[PDB]
């Protein structure tokens, strides 16, 4: 993340900006990271300093789920409870040193972490101890707005460690399947039929072209996304076990509702039925 | 805008 204050005080809308591909070539990083509330984190300069390291990500945390139920417009709904899943998953692989963003202020908190538990060998396993003995804390601490002043979220789930990739990937399959219907719609209004006895509208007319044109940039973007979040998770996983997943489809098919996956590349390669009638002259 | 002594006594 390039800024540390502005992000903890406001979010972007949902997907105002898309999933980012180009900053870190093996990796697309989603704007909820981007925007994660590390404020206290990075302006911190034993026993003890893990005891002020709590303090901060406590407050850290406590904003970031404020903000995130701001978002959400102070909806305590599934959306909501995702994010702070998300969020609290990755404040953990800050913690423990396996975040894949390491952008800016980033760098900042993993030299002040660094500072804290010391970097020998045997470092990271004391992070991913401290991390294990506070998540519980820090997913509460996140959940204090809703508590405290809102007028169904998971513990168990949240707080269960996997690897960071596997959350992503998760969250871009629930923006996938939120973004699909919505591109599609676009596209029907102006594209639906034909502009005479036998040729499709996108034979001639300019709008539906435009239309298609701009369906296609979106789903270039999801291809290219899945692509390489796809092939991280195969990477990271054949450099690490997880029950009952094997493929980075077997995440989408147990994160979302009703997956499939031939449909689904079907899509991002442009040739589901749907697209080829509205955009496909021939 | 959070009370840091509130979230903390929250956590818990």
């Amino acid at each position: 993340s390039n800024t540390v204050m502005k992000n903890c005080n406001y979010k972007r809308k949902r997907r105002e900006r898309d999933w980012d591909c180009n900053t870190k070539k093996d990796v697309c990083i989603p704007d909820r990271r981007y925007q994660l509330c590390m404020k206290e984190l990075t302006n911190l300069v034993i026993t003890f300093r893990k005891l002020y390291l709590k303090r901060k990500l406590i407050y850290d945390a406590a904003v970031e789920g404020d903000l995130l139920l701001k978002l959400n417009n102070y909806r305590y709904n599934k959306d909501f409870c995702k994010d702070i899943r998300w969020s609290l998953g990755d404040f953990g692989d800050i913690i423990m040193g396996t975040d894949m963003e390491g952008i800016g202020y980033s760098k900042v908190v993993e030299n002040n972490l660094r500072s804290i538990f010391g970097t020998d060998e045997k470092a990271q396993q004391r992070r991913k101890q401290w991390w294990n003995e506070s998540k519980a804390q820090i997913w509460t601490a996140m959940m204090y707005s809703v508590k405290k002043r809102l007028k169904i979220c998971k513990l168990n789930v949240a707080v269960n460690i996997e690897p960071q990739i596997y959350r992503w990937i998760r969250e871009w399959g629930r923006d996938y399947v939120s973004e699909l219907p919505t591109e599609v719609q676009k596209l029907k209004e102006k594209c639906d039929g034909k502009i005479n006895y036998t040729d499709k509208k996108v034979c001639k007319v300019p709008p539906c072209q435009n239309a298609c044109k701009s369906y296609d940039q979106w789903i270039t973007r999801k291809k290219n996304q899945w692509d390489v979040l796809s092939n991280k998770f195969i990477s990271v996983k054949n450099a690490e076990q997880t029950a009952g997943i094997v493929t980075p489809y077997d995440i989408l098919k147990q994160e979302l509702d009703e997956f499939n996956e031939v449909a689904f590349e079907n899509e991002i390669n442009k040739r589901d039925g749907a697209y080829i009638e509205l955009c496909v002259c021939s | 805008q959070l009370d840091f002594e509130d979230v903390w006594n929250s956590s818990y």
